[PDB]
C-alpha cells in the first residue's frame, strides 16, 4: 500500500 | 475549470508516489516526476482550445521520450538485482511502457485532429476521448508500480553494483 | 504493494 | 480534481519546452541563454495574463513588449555566431531560424495588444475573442520553437560563446 | 495582506533582475 | 507531540511569506526560508527533553547567524533603491533585527539552563519562556515585513544597479 | 502541528554535520563521502529512537552503519596530518579526529541498549529517560568531532591529497 | 498596507 513515513525511512536506509 | 477528472487523477497517484523522494540521483524519479506534470497538462489539453491541437501532440512526445527513460533505467537496477522474483516482476511491468506510450501518441493524434471539427460526431469524439484516458490511466498505473519495484530491486543489488539509483527522501520546510 | 510491501512487512515484522 | 492554475496550457508547454531547452547550459557567457530564459519566464506569465484580472491589460503589453527586446537580442546574437561559422550547412540554417524571430516578435505584440483591448470588455463577441487567443497561442508557440531552434543552430555553428552544463 | 498568485506574478514581472 | 504554538505560528507564517519564492538568486529569501525553520526546531526544544540545553543555545546562534545574513542583504537593496520612503522604511524595519537576534541569544541561554534544574520556579520557568517566545514573535514578524520590503524596493532599483536579488515563483508540480 | 516524532536535538547534530560537508564536492574527497552519510544516518536516528514497527534493528543497524563511516573519517584524517608540514594545524587535527573511533564505540552500545528498551513494559521512566541522555551527547559529539575533522582536514589541505572546490 | 501593499494596489489600478 502507500509507504509511510517510517517505511520511506527504512527504505532509505536499507537501499544500497 | 473544467479538466479531465480521470487523467488528472492518475495524474496525481503517480505524483504522490514520487514526491517524497528526492530526485538527487535517481533519474527514475526525475522521470516519473516530469511524467505527471504531463499528464496534469494533457488533462487540461483534452478539453480543446486554443493551440490545443499542437500542443497535444507535443505532449505525447514529451509523455513518450519520458517512458523511455523510465523503461531503460528499469532494466538497469534489475540487471543489478540478486532476487529473481523482484527481477521478473520489474522487468514485466516496465516493457509494458513503450508500447502503452505509442498508443498514446496515435491516440493523441487523434484527438488532437478532432478538436475544432464539426463532421466529427459526438460518440466519435467521446469515444475517442475514454481510449485516450484508458491508455493514459494505465500508463501512469504501469509507472507507478515501476516506481515501487524499483524501490524493492535496490535494496536486493548485488554489492558488485554496475549501475545504482538514490534513494533519499526530501527534507520538510520544518525539520 | 507487490514486491515493494512484502520487504516493508519482513522489515517490520 | 482542481486545475491548479488558471492559465492558457498550450503557451505555458510552450514557455516550458524553450526553458528545457536553455536550462541545459550556463548563461556566464552567452546571452542568448541568458535572453531565452528571460523569454521562458516572460512567455510563462504571458499563459497566465491572457486568462485576465486587475492588471493583466497592461501588464499583458509590457510583458509582450519585453519578449520582443529578448528578441532582438538572442536575433542580433545569432547573426553574429552565423558570421564566424565556416560550415554552409549550419551557417545557412541557422540564418533561415533566427532571421524569423523578430516578425513573430512583432506580431506577438500587436497581437497581445489585441487581447489586452477586448480583456474586460463585453461589447467582445465569442468568435473575435476566440480568433484573438488563437492568433496569439499560434505566435507564442512559434516564437518558442524558433528561439528553441536558434539556440541549437548556435551551439553546432560554435566551434564565440560558452556552452558548459 | 498577504499575496495572490496574480500579485506574486505582477512582482516577478516588473522586479528588475 | 506538544510543542510550544505560538513559535512555531511564527515560524509558520514566516515560512508563507518566503516558500511560494525561489532562493536562487535570493539569499534573503533562503535566509528567511533557513530561519522559518530554525524556530520550527527552537518551537520544539524549548518544552525541554535529552540534548535540548545545548540544541537551544546552537539553535539560537543559527538564528543569529542568518539574521545577520537578512540585515546586511537589506541594506544593499535598500542602498539601490530611488524610492526614499521603501528605503527608510526597510532600512528601519531590517536595523531593528540585529538587537532582537542578541536578545534571542540571551534568552535562549537562560531558558537552555533552567532545562532540567529543580532549584527554578514554575513561576520565573514560564517567564522566562513567555520572554522567548516574545522576542521570537518579533524577530519571525521582522524578517517577514523585511521580505515584502525588499519585494517593493526590488521594484524601484535604479537602473545602474550595483546588487539585485532574483524574484522568480517556483513552478508547482502540476504546470 | 509538530511535522515529525523526531528527537529534535539529534537532527540538529545532524544538519549540522550536513551543512559543513554540503560546501564540497565529494568527487574526490571521501573524507565529504563519509560525512554525508553518516549525517543521513544520523538523521535516520532522530527518528529510530522514538521507535515503532521495525525500529529496533534498524537503530541496531544505523548505529554499526555510523561506526563503520565514522572509522572511514579516521583513517583518511590520519593520512592528511602525515602530509601537513604546519605544526599547529596537524596537532589540532590529530586532536580532534583521534576521538571519533571511541565516541562511535560509546554510540553503538548505547543504541544497542535504547533498542532493547524501546517496546519494553519492565523499565522506568528513569532508565528509559537516562539511556536517551547518553545516546543523544554521545550522537551529539560525534557530529561535531566529524565537523570539526572535515573543517581540519581542509586546512591541513594546503598539500595523499584531497579535493575541497566547492 | 505596506510599500508592497501599496505598489500593488497601484500596478491593479
Amino acid at each position: 500500500s502507500n509507504l509511510s513515513e517510517l517505511d520511506r525511512l527504512l527504505l532509505e536506509l536499507n537501499a544500497v | 475549470e473544467v479538466i479531465n477528472q480521470p487523467m488528472m487523477m492518475a495524474a496525481r497517484q503517480l505524483h504522490d508516489e514520487a514526491r517524497k523522494w528526492s530526485s538527487k540521483g535517481n533519474d527514475i524519479i526525475a522521470a516519473a516526476k516530469r511524467m505527471a506534470l504531463l499528464m496534469a497538462e494533457m488533462s487540461r489539453l483534452v478539453r480543446g482550445g486554443s493551440g490545443t491541437k499542437r500542443a497535444l501532440i507535443q505532449c505525447a512526445k514529451d509523455i513518450a521520450k519520458a517512458s523511455d527513460e523510465v523503461t531503460r533505467l528499469a532494466k538497469e537496477v534489475a540487471k543489478q538485482c540478486t532476487d529473481k522474483r523482484i527481477r521478473t516482476n520489474l522487468l514485466q511491468v516496465c516493457e509494458r511502457i513503450p508500447t502503452i506510450s505509442t498508443q498514446l501518441k496515435i491516440l493523441s493524434t487523434v484527438k488532437a485532429t478532432m478538436l475544432g471539427r464539426t463532421n466529427i460526431s459526438d460518440e466519435e469524439s467521446e469515444q475517442a476521448t475514454e481510449m485516450l484516458v484508458h491508455n493514459a490511466q494505465n500508463l501512469m498505473q504501469s509507472v507507478k508500480e515501476t516506481v515501487r519495484e524499483a524501490e524493492a530491486a535496490s535494496i536486493k543489488i548485488r554489492t558488485d553494483a554496475g549501475f545504482t539509483l538514490r534513494w533519499v527522501r526530501k527534507t520538510p520546510w520544518y525539520q | 504493494m507487490d514486491d515493494l510491501d512484502a520487504l516493508l512487512a519482513d522489515l517490520e515484522s
